[PDB]
């Protein structure tokens, strides 16, 4: 589509893990693997929950995780709960030098 | 042996090695004009790099043939340089000290 | 740019005979700062020349 | 410890350049980039440029090259970044973001460790 393909629908109930991919050209992403993803509360700033495909930060709880493989790269939330109800945006190594970011995913308690 | 036709000035880079102890070199020790060649037992690892992202432009000079030339720096300006690991260096260093020792 | 300790390049244009032998354009290159002289006694600091 | 305090909510007509800043604290300022991204509504996050603040070199994605413009002072320690040529389009969040940390020996640039974020600006057009 254009910038990064990346779902915009949920697929899981609480207490189900949730698996979201995100994709760019094999220029993008699928180079380097630099890549991180973000989480919006409606109302506030997307806070910082995954880094160069598999690690995290500090504060942030041990459920994110996430993987990548030639294109596709991957965040996995493990065990939604109420606070996940939020929009989640794929960002990573956009080619150039540059940076890109996708759609975003909205998440919710179904 | 398949010698190694690399050019380099101050070391030698990716030559041979000493079978059982670090070797010291020269015409003539009493000299201060004359070169001394060091030779070590284990290498010293380095690692050198370019971390500007070159673009390699096409120019062209007359009759087809093409000058290639440096285009704009895609990514942010960043220095060259060299790596050394730094306590491997300086045991070389001090044990090339030893050998000099049996010399001075 | 502030200079320092980055390696910064200087960006060169000049003047070269096209494919068309009696005919030229305007051509740009960044060459490394040791590949390049300033010009000559007839001084310009805004031009230069090939090392060689 | 971190902060980005920025500017407010700078509602201007099209055809005219909006200028957005934000002040950094917390943060050794030469240290880290400077990134900025914006939440288009409908769209999501949308990327524009970094910034080195030690250096000053910037770059733009292929949909603001040559749009984007953007300067900072390090004593005071704040960043701006203007952009030109506003359009309704433009409507959106502006927000600046920090990191990765600055070396002179590996490029860090394009590394999207948005570490902090500031609370944002409601660009409106118009
Ligand atoms: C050649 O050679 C060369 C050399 O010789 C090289 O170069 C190099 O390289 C390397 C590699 O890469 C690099 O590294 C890098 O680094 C960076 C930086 O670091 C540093 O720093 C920091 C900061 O500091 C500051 O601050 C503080 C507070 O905090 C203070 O105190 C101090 O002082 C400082 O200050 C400043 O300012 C001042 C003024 O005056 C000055 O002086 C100074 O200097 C400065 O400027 C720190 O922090 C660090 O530390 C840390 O780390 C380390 C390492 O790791 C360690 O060791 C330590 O310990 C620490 O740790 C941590 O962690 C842990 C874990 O466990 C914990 O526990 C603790 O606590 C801590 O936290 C140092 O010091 C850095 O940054 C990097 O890393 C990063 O990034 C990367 C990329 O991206 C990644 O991968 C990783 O992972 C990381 O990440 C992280 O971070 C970031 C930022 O930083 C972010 O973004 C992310 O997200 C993450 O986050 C996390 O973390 C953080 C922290 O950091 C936090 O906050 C959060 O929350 C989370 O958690 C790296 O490491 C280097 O740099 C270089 N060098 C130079 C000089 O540049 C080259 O390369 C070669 N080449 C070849 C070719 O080879
Ligand atoms: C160090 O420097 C080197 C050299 O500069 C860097 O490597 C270079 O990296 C370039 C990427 O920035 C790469 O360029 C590519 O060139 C090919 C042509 O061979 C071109 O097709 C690529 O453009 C597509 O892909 C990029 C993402 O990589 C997209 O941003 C771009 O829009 C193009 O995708 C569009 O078209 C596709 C095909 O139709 C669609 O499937 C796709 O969805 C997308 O559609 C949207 O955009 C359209 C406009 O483009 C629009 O009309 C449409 O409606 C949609 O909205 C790309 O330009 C160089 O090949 C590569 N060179 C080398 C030698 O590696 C290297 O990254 C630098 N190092 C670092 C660390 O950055
Ligand atoms: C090494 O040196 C060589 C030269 O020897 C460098 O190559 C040259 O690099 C130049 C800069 O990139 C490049 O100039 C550009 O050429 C394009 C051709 O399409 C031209 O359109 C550009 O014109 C814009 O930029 C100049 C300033 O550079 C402005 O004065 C001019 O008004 C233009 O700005 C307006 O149009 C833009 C779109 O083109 C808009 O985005 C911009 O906002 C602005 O808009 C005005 O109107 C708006 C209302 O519509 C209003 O809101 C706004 O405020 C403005 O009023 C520019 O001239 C040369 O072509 C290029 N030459 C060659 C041979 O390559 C090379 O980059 C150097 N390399 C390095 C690494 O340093």
């Amino acid at each position: 589509q254009s910038a990064l393909t990346q779902p915009a629908s949920v697929s899981g109930s609480p207490g189900q893990s949730i698996t979201i991919s995100c994709t760019g050209t094999s220029y993008d992403v699928g180079k380097f693997d630099l890549v991180s993803w973000y989480q919006q509360h409606p109302g506030k700033a997307p806070k910082y929950m995954i880094y160069e495909v598999n690690k995290w930060p500090s504060g942030v709880s041990h459920r994110f995780s996430g993987s990548k493989s030639g294109n596709t790269a991957s965040l996995t939330i493990s065990g939604l709960q109420a606070e996940d109800e939020a929009d989640y945006y794929c960002c990573s190594f956009g080619g150039s030098a540059t940076v890109v970011c996708g759609g975003g995913t909205k998440v919710t308690v179904l | 042996h398949g010698i190694r036709p690399v050019v380099s000035t101050q070391l030698l880079l990716n030559g041979s090695l000493a079978e059982k102890e670090i070797v010291i070199r020269s015409e003539n020790l009493t000299n201060n004009a004359k070169i001394i060649i060091v030779h070590l037992h284990t290498p010293v690892e380095i690692v050198c790099t370019r971390p500007n992202n070159n673009t390699r432009k096409s120019v062209r000079i007359g009759p087809g043939q093409t000058f290639y030339a440096t285009g704009d720096i895609i990514g942010d300006i960043k220095q060259a340089h060299c790596n050394i690991s730094e306590e491997k260096w300086n045991d070389t260093l001090q044990k090339v000290g030893i050998e000099l020792q049996k010399h001075f | 740019v502030k200079n320092g300790t980055v390696e910064e390049m200087k960006n060169c244009s000049f003047n070269t005979t096209t494919e068309i032998r009696d005919k030229e354009k305007k051509e740009y290159a960044l060459f490394y700062k040791p590949d390049i002289v300033p010009l000559s006694e007839t001084n310009n600091t805004s031009e230069y020349r090939l090392i060689n | 410890q971190v902060q980005l305090v920025q500017s407010g909510a700078e509602m201007k007509n099209p055809g005219a350049s909006v200028k957005v800043s934000c002040a950094a604290s917390g943060y050794t300022f030469t240290d880290f980039y400077i990134h900025w991204v914006r939440l288009a509504p409908g769209q999501g996050l949308q990327w524009m440029g970094w910034m080195n603040p030690k250096t000053g070199r910037t770059n733009n994605a292929q949909n603001f090259q040559g749009r984007v413009t953007m300067t900072r002072d390090t004593s005071i320690g704040t960043a701006y970044m203007e952009l030109r040529s506003l359009t309704s389009d433009d409507t959106a969040v502006y927000y600046c973001v920090t990191g990765g940390w600055i070396s002179l020996y590996y490029d860090s640039s394009y590394y999207p460790n948005f570490d902090h974020w500031g609370q944002g600006t409601l660009v409106t057009v118009s």
